[PDB]
């Protein structure tokens, strides 16, 4: 389904779309830094 | 239609384009009947190069025996392919047949013999083969001098 | 005595002591000894004195025993002679009244190939001449026989001695009992004769008349032997689309697989097979005969399809037979494989029906459906039927069974364009009752590409927009989806344009539409909101658009070929998966030559000194998986001595005790020390003594799979492809370049092998070749390869890392 | 030959007691019957098992192998029987098979084997025909 | 030279070599002119001095007496030439077979003489060839062969030998290749092919050997094929008086 749309696009389509989508090709969020605080209490439980 | 006999009729049931196997069988009986007509037709539709040419090669004119030994010619059927064109004192493609195999030697040796004086440039191409699949002392670059001979040397 | 190689000693005792059952106890252990291979010469004299004349039958069978086993060997007692201690009173044993010793006699004497006795075995037939049991005149002509072999191919065997000389083979066929050792280059006359025997026959005697003169014009005439033979003649007469309906070979043929089900699951293969020969076509692979058992008369009482329908199987017999029997369905019906599968599929595939063919394990389910569906996108009737059952698959209306079934439905709608409009009201139901992913990926799909057909839409997305469960892949699903198809054909309190409003806000925008969405933050990080934001250029309108999309499939989608489709019935696939399918002083030089394809290491052995080395011996060893072919054999190493003396070689062998380094080769002499000194001629490496396997393309991804090959290096002299320095390296480090695990382009194209290896180390060995080879403006390192590697704990994955760089000896002495 | 060893084994991982028709099969009786007869014969409870390209034909008895081993047929019923005349004569001479005893009547048991199957054709035997030999 | 023990070179000064190990124990060895004459020697391409040379504390098998067998213009080669293959070898390597079909006798073996036969058609004269390629049994090779040479005394002892074989790209080919179509007719009436035999002999005017496969066994004739059957042969064989078995040559 998502090939579909996404081939479609680029193969297909004027890929201003593609174009605009790409802005480095990025994550789909950015958090702070989860890790090390989980860590904290994680290790000497 | 085998066993009626009726060639024509087991023709159009084998079905001109393949049906190799169907055909196969209609040639041997259509030799049998020694309608070679029907026959020549069955084994170019079975194709069976080897076969088709023994029928076929008892031309004298080779007739249609060259398409059936087409391929033969360049792919080591050489045997088959000199008697399609060897058939009433022409070179139709005998020559032809030794250099694309890489019998080279062949096609000179061919060339001596009919003599139009084709053989310098076959002796050539052939020699310098020789120096190509090593051979040093017998190296062939020449005219007379390192084994062969081009065709100043050779004669009718 | 089960195996003790010394206790001659105890023996020579025992074997004279003036009580008879000593004697034959150790004569006994003699023979057990020798069986297993073990020492005897030194007690032939006690042997041979006991037993010689007499007719007392067990001390004379045991001697008579010992002669055939090692009589040669044996020269203490012995000697040799042309009536030697094992035939010159044994002459006696031919010519005694008693049947047994005579008998034993004949049989050992004859059947010596020796010329020390040859003489002696000749008028030895004259002990069975004169026949007193079967055995006798059997005995007989298996001992004139034996005669002709040895050494009597002419007139010393071939006429009558007094009955038998080669004349039995002719007797035996008109006497009560037959036997014919006449197999092969006897006489003309017995060979006619074993004919009229056929008639006439005694049934051991005619499976030896039968390996000599086969093919009969009858049906029998009796007996196991000829019944034997006639199934073979059979087959001749009518070999013509395998037997089809097996002869008399379907008695021995059970046994072949007695272990247990696979017996049936074959025997259910040829049953299919016979019933018809259809189309053959993917997977309607029944031959044999065309009509035999038909298929499908409308008189036949009870007919065909009763046996049909056992093959087709949810497991209905156990799973051997259940594979076989899957493939079998499709086998005999189907229009390929699609039409008994999608029957079949329909059983198999979760409904509302029956709760013994629907379960809440959502991947099963879900492959099910797939496999329903495959059959539509492969035929086209199959897309009318799969609707309605893909809707009773539904009905289930737990959160995942919908869930499931809604997820191929829509891959179907891609395919099948405004075909399964019908659909999308029976696929909203269950969509509120939610506590999965898969439920909303799969709904939003189907309702948002189906607009124009329904009007419902924010009543039905929206429970499910305010209600929970899992969301990430949700978001990616429904964010190409929800607008979809004609731009304002919808409305319950929410039109097709608020569905692009809230299609928007679910990808990753925000609006008040359908009480707000489930979650807008989408799926895997690569995927995002954005390409479809900038899309809807034409609000959810088939034109070039999320609808088009939508209403269109990703490259070809056809067949079975797994382009919208999985390949058959899942489980039966499962098993196809499965099969990998996998195929003192001393100085040395030397140098390895070959001549006339003999490999040998060639060995100088030379003695500089001037002090004595007497006592030479030269032996080349056998470390593990190296191997002596011959050693050296000159007694060479003498004072100021230069020697060739070659040693042949081989590389594959099995493990021996002694060390396992280089090449071990040893020079004797004189030093009562150091006796025995080991040196050494070039070098041959621990490498050859992995075994050289191969894999395919499965075999390598389990293996991949079933143990780590992270690790890697950068081997230098990879700048070649696979074929040149690295097959050949990799081939001394007995390994092979196989199957690819690459993925070539105009970025993409290093070359990459699938390596495999069994090595004798306990491991086998596998590695990949990738070779750097520029096909991007910013190559790794240029030309080089990495090979990452393993083995099965890596301790070969190493070899393999390093024996790939660069590998030549040679010395020109 | 058509018939290398007629041979008894214990899947001790030796060939107790055996016979070499003419001398050809020595030691080599032992390793191909310790090895083999110990799988079963690499055998699934089936009389007919072949590896390492030599046919073995057996029943199992105990820790016990009783074994036919050819590389070449002439017949199928024939194999069969040579072994099962056999496992007729075997329990007159050992009362079943059990490698100590089989151990201590190796004599009778050879003779039985060279009588059996002599120059590897199989010829007949019987409980009554054997005690002639050993009389 | 080889000692007892696993050892570290301590160095080289001289033309001893000194050595000692881990437990540190001595060996010493002075640097021989055994294996480093011979081939010094050899590289100065000498062989006379090379003989003396060869000693058995340096002979080897492929260093002297097969090493040399390693020239595609033999000059080593020439040398050592005792192996039967190191003689087959040589052969190839000059181009000159007359050596290659000895050494291919000598290595027992018919592949060799049809591989040597096949060199030296090409250094040009059949003669050679027909000799090996007879006795590796390719009379069929030599049928097709022998128009291209130019012999027919030959080129008609190759149908017979092939008749037999019932090679029907072998027999077959020389009654094409002479100008009268006879040879075939009798070939292929053993072959049993009668039909064939007809149309070969009935083309050249040879009709009456056609008519007579045709009474012998299945008649007519009649029947005008995708090929002639009755419709002239003749072919002028060879107008070359000296034969390609005769094809000139020096050597060098």
């Amino acid at each position: 389904d998502r090939a579909t749309f996404y081939l479609n696009v680029l193969e297909q389509k004027q890929k201003a779309l593609n174009a605009g989508y790409i802005l480095n090709g990025l994550t789909v969020s950015i958090p702070g830094l989860e890790k090390a605080l989980q860590q904290y209490t994680l290790e000497p439980s | 239609a085998l066993q009626l006999g009726e060639l024509k009729i087991a023709y159009q049931l084998a079905v001109e384009a393949e049906s190799e196997q169907k055909w196969k069988q209609l040639a041997e009986l259509a030799i049998s009947k020694c309608q070679f007509s029907l026959a020549q037709e069955c084994l170019h539709h079975a194709q069976d190069y080897g076969g088709l040419l023994l029928l076929a090669t008892a031309s004298g004119n080779a007739s249609m025996v060259n398409k059936l030994a087409e391929g033969a010619e360049r792919d080591g059927k050489n045997n088959v392919a000199f008697m399609s064109y060897f058939l009433q004192g022409k070179l139709d493609a005998c020559l032809e047949l030794l250099i694309r195999t890489g019998r080279l030697p062949e096609a000179a040796f061919l060339a001596r013999t009919y003599l139009p004086s084709q053989v310098s440039r076959v002796v050539k191409l052939w020699r310098e083969n020789l120096s190509k699949v090593n051979q040093k002392a017998a190296e062939s670059l020449a005219d007379p001098t390192e084994y062969e001979n081009l065709f100043p040397g050779l004669k009718e | 005595m089960d195996s003790e190689p010394p206790s001659e000693i105890s023996l020579k005792n025992d074997l004279e002591k003036g009580d008879v059952k000593s004697k034959t106890e150790a004569l006994k252990k003699v023979i057990i000894m020798i069986l297993n291979g073990e020492k005897l010469p030194g007690l032939l004299m006690t042997i041979i004195r006991f037993v010689l004349p007499l007719q007392d039958h067990t001390i004379k069978k045991l001697l008579l025993v010992f002669w055939e086993i090692v009589p040669k060997t044996t020269p203490d007692g012995r000697l040799l002679h042309e009536m030697i201690l094992v035939c010159d009173a044994y002459r006696k044993d031919l010519q005694h009244p008693n049947e047994f010793i005579r008998g034993s006699t004949l049989r050992f004497l004859c059947k010596l190939k020796e010329a020390e006795l040859l003489e002696p075995l000749m008028p030895a037939i004259r002990a069975c001449l004169e026949h007193r049991h079967s055995y006798v005149r059997r005995n007989a002509v298996l001992a004139i026989y034996t005669i002709y072999r040895n050494f009597e191919h002419l007139i010393p065997d071939a006429p009558e001695l007094i009955h038998d000389f080669l004349v039995n083979e002719k007797d035996a066929s008109c006497k009560r009992n037959a036997f014919m050792m006449l197999i092969h280059a006897d006489q003309d006359r017995a060979l006619d004769y074993l004919s009229t025997c056929i008639d006439q026959v005694q049934t051991f005697g005619d499976i030896l008349q039968l390996v000599i003169v086969e093919l009969i014009y009858k049906v029998c005439h009796a007996n196991p032997s000829e019944r034997a033979r006639f199934i073979r003649c059979i087959y001749n007469l009518l070999q013509s689309s395998s037997p089809a309906v097996k002869y008399e070979a379907a008695g021995t043929l059970v046994t072949l697989s007695s272990a247990p089900t696979a017996i049936k699951a074959a025997a259910q293969c040829y049953i299919d097979l016979i019933i018809k020969e259809s189309d053959n076509n993917v997977k309607l692979i029944v031959l044999d005969r065309l009509v035999e058992l038909k298929e499908h008369p409308a008189h036949e009482r009870v007919l065909q399809d009763l046996v049909m329908d056992i093959l087709r199987v949810l497991s209905t017999p156990d799973l051997e037979v259940r594979k076989k029997t899957l493939q079998l369905a499709l086998d005999l019906v189907s229009s390929r494989n699609v039409e008994e599968l999608v029957i079949v599929l329909k059983k198999e595939v979760i409904k509302t029906n029956n709760v013994s063919e629907h379960e809440d394990t959502d991947k099963y389910r879900q492959l099910l459906v797939r496999t329903l569906h495959s059959c539509s996108v492969r035929f086209p009737d199959m897309a009318a039927n799969v609707i309605p059952v893909l809707m009773e698959f539904l009905s289930d209306s737990n959160e995942a069974a919908a869930a499931d079934v809604l997820e191929f439905v829509r891959e179907a709608i891609q395919r099948f364009d405004n075909l399964r409009m019908l659909i999308v009201e029976k696929m909203l139901e269950v969509f509120h009752a939610i506590k999965s992913v898969k439920i909303y990926r799969g709904a939003l799909w189907i309702l948002g590409e189906y607009c124009s057909t329904k009007e419902d839409i924010q009543s039905v997305m929206t429970e499910v927009r305010r209600s929970l469960g899992e969301i990430p892949i949700v978001e990616s699903e429904i964010k190409k989806e929800a607008g979809e198809l004609k731009p304002e054909e919808e409305i319950t309190v929410g039109p097709v344009q608020k569905l692009v409003t809230e299609m928007g806000t679910y990808a990753t925008q925000s609006a008040l539409s359908s009480s707000r969405p489930t979650k807008k933050e989408e799926d895997r990080p690569p995927l995002r909101g954005f390409l479809l934001d900038g899309d809807f250029f034409v609000a959810a309108s088939l034109a070039t658009t999320l609808t088009k999309i939508a209403l269109r499939y990703v490259a070809l989608v056809q067949e079975k070929k797994k382009q919208n489709s999985f390949v058959a019935e899942a489980m039966l696939l499962m098993a196809t998966i499965l099969h990998l399918g996998k195929s003192d002083p001393v100085y040395a030089e030397a140098y390895v030559h070959v001549n006339q394809y003999d490999i040998v290491l060639d060995v100088l052995v030379v003695n500089q000194t001037s002090d004595t080395l007497q006592n030479c011996t030269l032996e080349l060893a056998t470390l593990g998986d190296l191997k002596l072919v011959e050693k050296p054999s000159p007694l060479t190493l003498a004072p100021h001595d230069f020697a060739n003396i070659k040693a042949n070689v081989k590389v594959a062998s099995t493990e021996n005790g002694i060390i396992f380094g280089n090449i071990v080769y040893d020079v004797s002499g004189a030093a009562s020390d150091r006796n025995c000194v080991v040196l050494s001629d070039i070098h041959i490496d621990i490498m050859d003594y992995i075994q050289p396997a191969t894999c395919t393309d499965a075999e390598f991804r389990q293996m991949w799979a079933e143990f780590e090959w992270e690790n890697k290096v950068t081997v230098n002299t990879n700048m070649t492809d696979l074929n040149d320095y690295l097959q050949h390296i990799l081939k001394s480090t007995n390994m092979k370049c196989l199957t690819p695990e690459k993925a070539l382009s105009g970025y993409c194209g290093f070359m990459a092998a699938n390596l495999y290896a069994r090595s004798i180390f306990g491991e086998d060995a596998l590695a990949n070749v990738s070779i750097e080879k520029p096909v991007h403006q910013g190559p790794d390192a240029a030309v080089t390869g990495h090979i990452r590697i393993r083995a099965k704990s890596q301790g070969m994955a190493l070899s393999l890392g390093d024996k790939i760089n660069l590998s030549q000896k040679k010395t020109s002495l | 030959m058509v018939l290398l060893a007629a041979a008894v084994c214990t899947k001790a991982g030796k060939a107790i007691v055996s016979r070499q028709f003419v001398e050809m099969t020595r030691t080599r009786i032992e390793g191909l019957l310790a090895a083999f007869p110990k799988l079963m014969n690499t055998g699934k409870q089936h009389t007919f098992v072949e590896t390492e390209s030599v046919r073995y034909v057996y029943q199992p008895m105990e820790k016990l192998y009783m074994v036919l081993i050819t590389t070449k047929n002439s017949n199928i019923l024939e194999d069969l029987e040579t072994l099962r005349l056999f496992s007729r004569v075997i329990p007159e001479y050992c009362r079943a098979l059990e490698e100590n005893e089989i151990s201590e009547h190796c004599f009778d048991l050879i003779f039985a084997f060279d009588e059996i199957v002599a120059l590897g054709y199989r010829e007949n035997v019987n409980l009554a025909q054997i005690r002639t030999f050993t009389e | 030279r080889t000692l007892d023990l696993p050892i570290y070179v301590t160095r080289v000064k001289g033309n001893n070599v000194y050595c000692l190990d881990r437990e540190c124990r001595p060996r010493v060895l002075t640097i021989d002119p055994t294996e480093f004459k011979f081939k010094l020697a050899l590289i100065n391409r000498k062989y006379d001095e090379v003989l003396h040379m060869v000693r058995n504390a340096k002979l080897v098998g492929q260093s002297i007496i097969a090493y040399l067998q390693k020239k595609g213009y033999p000059e080593v080669a020439l040398h050592f030439v005792k192996d039967e293959k190191t003689r087959f070898s040589l052969a190839l390597e000059c181009g000159n077979i007359e050596i290659a079909l000895e050494a291919a006798k000598a290595l027992d073996d018919k592949n060799c003489w049809e591989k040597l036969g096949e060199v030296a058609l090409l250094q040009g004269n059949h003669q050679i060839v027909e000799m090996c390629y007879q006795r590796t049994k390719n009379f069929d090779k030599l049928s097709f062969l022998y128009l291209i040479t130019g012999n027919l005394e030959k080129l008609r002892k190759m149908m017979k030998i092939a008749e037999i074989r019932k090679d029907m790209s072998g027999h077959y080919q020389n009654a094409l290749y002479l100008g009268d179509v006879s040879e075939r007719v009798r070939i292929l009436k053993n072959c049993g092919q009668k039909s064939l035999a007809y149309l070969s002999a009935a083309t050249h005017g040879l009709d009456e050997e056609a008519e007579s496969l045709k009474e012998t066994f299945d008649p007519e004739k009649e029947t005008i094929p995708d090929i002639d059957p009755n419709a002239k042969l003749l072919q002028p064989p060879a107008p070359i008086m000296p034969l390609d078995t005769n094809w000139p040559l020096l050597t060098v």
